């Protein structure tokens, strides 16, 4: 007898999906929506390389720790990579005030131009040429200091007079800059470095004012030092002017950075992964994703255009039908 | 399978039919073989494609975790950030996982329905001039050449023309 | 359309039937016209209404953004607030957009089903006393006056009463 | 009920059938009773069980509110925390409430489909050897002993063997 | 031949919806769930009118900048409208401490009663009648000062002695108040205004204490001034008392506000839209919504009872069937 | 005539569910997913009992308010219960700096060992044996002081010299410790207690520095006192050393706590509910849940393994079919 039948496709597929009613249903066609593979490295993004801080922390880099000279100068970066065991940060003991906001501000940038903001001649009648310490060696000298600051002391034969500096930001870019206040371990050291009298550091802008005095005390030794420096940072906006005024204890700004804020998202990755010469469009903290997929279970932290992060092992969508061969 | 056809009163699929998802196996004196129904196959491809693209499109945003640090005096906002990030992660994981389970269930039903609807289209043309058999096949009570077969497939059969031979 | 009826082995709808969503077109010697099946129409209206109201009711909350300010030393909490607000916005946009796509699909299937089920209840009464034709219409093999029509619609047809005339 | 069987062209269920969800009532000369179709019942149990477990599994995370305090200079972060917590709460409440409404709808359809498919499997075997009646029952035009009943249920009926007692 | 058919409704609708399987499906009936229309104005809410700050910022209003006198006194509001180009805020240069928390506190309120907290006679043996400056003009006088503060200086023929004031909040409402500390540009100005000696401003309550001294320095000129004021605010709770004690540099509280915190969510809208005489139940930053719909794409910022905000252009739900005429 | 019918199960169930299309559908089988029952008490968790502060606040407990002696010493807890009307906190008026972060830090712990960090003999040439006040009674004596601090004053016959103390954390556990700075109401009281001269309190660690001076002023009386103490706290990490240095106004650390941080989530419950002798796996702020269900509407605040919190009254899932008997 002549015959006609109605039916449906089957094939050699062993690929399975799950449904609300049933697990492990083999289907003829399907599409995986989740990426789970990564190249365990750091690559360029928008073909701009990341900045590798190597053996420096963000603090050491930006303050100019003498052991961070290979980073010294202008930098452009698609993101920043900080190594978890980096040893060179703050060499002369103390606190960098509002550190977390500093880290966030820098991570929102893409470029810095280093420049001399207050030349040493700014400060009249004081010594700008010692201000060097064994807490803060270079690779070439045992006793040195941050390259972006000047530790001013009195000359041998005179008092520390009132000193003044000013800087007018006539450019179109905000300026990231630093200063400090030295806090000696005792009165003897205070008097050796700055002479007697009530000392003050005052800084001022159209929109910020700062005032501090030394706080003398012997604290536990760190890198040989029982004294401290309180470090500070601020942002001199375009069109603003900064006035500095002190009669003692000033760790003065010297070099600062013209700072360009990205209109992307910026990132600081804390990771030991290697940087290589490769391009990428999607870079997570744990590696690059090369994928057109819409989900990924590699990492929630990334820059570039990445798939959405989820905890799933697999997100496989059936397109064809139940495979019954 | 919900419409009852796929696995199935139509127990078993056809590896021999390679040109589409649904269709026909015929056998007559002039030979035998498989042919996909193109119109219902394509219509399903367009449907499933559109579903896949809509899901992709609607999932085309990302919540972005951030690398920011918190000091030892910022335990509360640090923890707020942690709970918020994990919060959205768990919401999106749930949405993705469940959507896939639910759409997979419905996609298999859709295919089942399309097979069923082919079956019913053929049944309605042939009448008592073929014996059903109830497994998707129809034994003709008359003789059906290749253009008679084409006729069934393209929706033009002519019941009266063979009511004759089907008599006996 | 999944149940196979709407657009369709019943290709095309009826602008002439204005009193409900599903029903019947008849033609006989005494005239012709459209009549809605009121029981299945109303039941569907109640269902869809309830669906619309349940969606409205379950989407009856709002996330509320705030316009607090943040200083230049609060970049991290300011950004946390931004990401959180955009977070909930993207979650609710997704939930609303997808729900609509999914419910629309299912609401069309529901209407398709209801048409199909009408078709099958008629088919089951008429048997061989009418010829199907496979497009939703049934040609009677006997003469069907207006209360014979009303008979089919109300679910009381009396196959035997016309079985004789239909054989001939 | 969407497939049209449960409540229903099969108006009413059977308290007498206690061994499963779907099945058969038979009556013949040798007696009568209710017998569940075990294969379709078990298959549905597995499906529903898996559904329930998948929902439970996918909802197996919690957002965790915290009891932290905020000073009178932390009105903004305190309110941020409040809005974030209420945010996730409203998201999860919506997800749970809507998933339940949607799955309930579909679960009832699933049961409706399974009943319908039993009905259609029987209809396809019996043909004109029984009269439908359109309420889920089939009156045989011949005499159907217990082995004949079992035959219908297990999908092996032998239409020809009774085709001609059914003639008369 | 007699015929009966099964079929379905069609009509003249051209309205479309999208589904998972198909875009642009014309349907016979549908309902739009999203509102996209607004009246571009500000209206009353719970029958209370909003407060229009006009040419003043919140700072100018609440400190009493002399150019903000049309706002002076009692106010009741359902929400606050601050104009983006408002010019009158802090006239004498300096920082209003915890400014963002102040803005948030005020936005949670609905009424203020202005009242004299410390009459000028509170402060014995000093001059309360100059304390006027060209940085801070009226519309009518070129040299003036905030209406809620008193800039105290020493009398010409005497030293600035210790001065004291006290205020006991015997009411049922918290009191919002302000003070300042003047920081002269140099020692000469310090000595002209307050005379010689270590100066202090101390303020105290059962639950807060404040202590500050002047920080003398020449900062960049703003509105003609190289000196600064540090401005402060606090909230004196019912039953609390405030003690003020100073021997110099006090910008004293004068007038303050009995403050009533609202029953629901408050708002500060930064917008140029006009206020009109109309009622509303839902007021967004960009206009009123009069709608029964459940979603809206107008704005995420509002007060009153508004639909949920989403980014969609349309959320149209099918009710009827596919339209096949 | 012989008959075969297709049909479906019905039973005696009156249990209903809702669906998108229909409310109140009676179904043959269903499952409730939401828990709404709780035992209104506090129980042990991971078999560790909670710490009941009874009539003390966290402040009173951890500073050692003399009326909180029943809590004195070592404590282990699964969570902390603070009673809303606890009366014994800070007895001598003043502010505990960074109070909220302190509360959060303590809530993240599970055990403290109290120990003597600086014996009174640490401080040479001063009186460590008055430093007692009527603001701060014991149950036994009307005039006393915090059990973890020492209010040092000068001896009658001598000046208050420089005093020094040091503590090296040689253990593996961080140490939570407290200090204060006394702020007298006037110069007379300053001179009686500490003698003349510029006084200071300096504290230092490898990673933190503190420096403060007294701020003399008469503030409103609280517990009889117009003077204040500023209280402070910090955490001495393993391997860190603390140097204390003062010539006046020091409320010195005396006893401190070796602190073990939980690596679970910790909690501080503010509640009047009773603690009983029961175990539990899920403890909310308003009671224990004993349940296998996946949702609950009891409370969003808990410790242990609890179901997800939602606002629903019921979440009933159909398993069986529409019941039509
Ligand atoms: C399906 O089950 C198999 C065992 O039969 C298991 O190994 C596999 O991981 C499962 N598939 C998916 C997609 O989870
Ligand atoms: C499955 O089928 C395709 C073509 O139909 C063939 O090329 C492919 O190699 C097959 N896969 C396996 C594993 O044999
Ligand atoms: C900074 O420079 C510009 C022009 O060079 C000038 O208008 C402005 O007054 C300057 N500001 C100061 C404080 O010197
Ligand atoms: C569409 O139909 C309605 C009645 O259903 C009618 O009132 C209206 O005029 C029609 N529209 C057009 C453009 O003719
Ligand atoms: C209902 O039947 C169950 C068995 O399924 C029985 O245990 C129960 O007692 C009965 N309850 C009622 C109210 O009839
Ligand atoms: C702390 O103790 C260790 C030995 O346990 C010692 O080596 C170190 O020098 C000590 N720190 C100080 C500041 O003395
Ligand atoms: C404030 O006044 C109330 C009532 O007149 C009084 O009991 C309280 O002592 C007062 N407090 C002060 C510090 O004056
Ligand atoms: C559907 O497509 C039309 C063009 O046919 C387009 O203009 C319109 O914006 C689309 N409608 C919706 C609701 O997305
Ligand atoms: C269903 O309606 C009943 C009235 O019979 C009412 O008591 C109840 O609120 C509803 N059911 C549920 C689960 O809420």
């Amino acid at each position: 007898s002549d015959k006609i039948c109605i039916g449906y496709h089957a094939n050699n597929s062993t690929t399975q999906v799950d449904t609300l009613l049933e697990k492990n249903v083999t289907v003829t066609h399907s599409v995986e929506l989740l990426e789970n593979q990564k190249e365990k490295r750091f690559c360029k993004i928008m073909n701009k390389a990341p900045l590798d801080l190597k053996d420096c922390t963000i603090e050491g880099w930006i303050l100019g720790n003498p052991k961070c000279d290979l980073l010294l100068g202008d930098q452009s970066w698609s993101y920043i990579v900080e190594r978890p065991n980096a040893q060179n940060g703050i060499c002369y003991p103390g606190v960098l005030n509002e550190l977390e906001e500093l880290k966030a501000f820098i991570g929102s940038g893409e470029r810095v131009e280093r420049f001399e903001m207050f030349p040493k001649s700014t400060w009249a009648g004081v010594d700008t040429s010692r201000g060097v310490t064994n807490a803060c060696p270079s690779y070439t000298i045992d006793s040195s200091f941050y390259r972006n600051l000047v530790w001013i002391v009195k000359t041998d034969s005179a008092t520390y007079p009132v000193i003044k500096g000013t800087y007018n930001n006539t450019g179109t870019q905000p300026i990231l800059y630093f200063w400090g206040v030295h806090h000696p371990l005792d009165t003897t050291v205070q008097d050796n470095l700055y002479g007697s009298g009530d000392k003050y550091v005052r800084m001022g802008t159209e929109s910020m004012n700062f005032a501090k005095s030394p706080e003398i005390a012997a604290r536990p030794a760190v890198n040989g030092q029982r004294s401290r420096i309180d470090y500070y940072w601020s942002v001199l906006r375009p069109g603003e002017t900064l006035n500095v005024e002190s009669n003692g204890n000033l760790i003065a700004p010297w070099y600062a950075y013209k700072f360009v804020s990205t209109n992307k998202k910026g990132a600081v990755f804390k990771s030991d992964l290697p940087i290589e010469n490769c391009d990428a469009t999607c870079q997570t903290i744990t590696g690059v994703l090369r994928t057109n997929k819409t989900f990924q279970n590699v990492s929630p932290l990334w820059i570039g255009e990445c798939p959405k992060y989820v905890k799933s092992e697999s997100l496989r969508l059936a397109t064809g039908l139940r495979n019954v061969p | 399978g919900i419409f009852g056809a796929i696995a199935g009163f139509i127990e078993g699929g056809w590896t021999g039919m390679i040109d589409g998802w649904y269709g026909y196996h015929h056998e007559n004196s002039q030979g035998s073989g498989y042919a996909a129904d193109r119109e219902s196959t394509q219509k399903a491809i367009d449907g499933i494609t559109n579903k896949v693209n809509s899901i992709i499109n609607k999932m085309n945003t990302q919540f972005e975790a951030v690398d920011h640090e918190f000091s030892n005096l910022e335990r509360r906002i640090g923890n707020l950030n942690k709970r918020m990030e994990d919060g959205f992660l768990d919401v999106w994981t749930y949405n993705a996982e469940l959507l896939v389970l639910l759409e997979n269930e419905r996609t298999l039903d859709l295919h089942d329905a399309n097979v069923k609807n082919l079956y019913e289209k053929v049944k309605s043309q042939l009448r008592d001039n073929a014996n059903d058999l109830g497994n998707g096949c129809f034994e003709f009570w008359h003789k059906c050449d290749n253009e008679c077969m084409e006729s069934v497939k393209n929706g033009t059969y002519d019941y009266p023309k063979y009511q004759k031979e089907s008599k006996l």
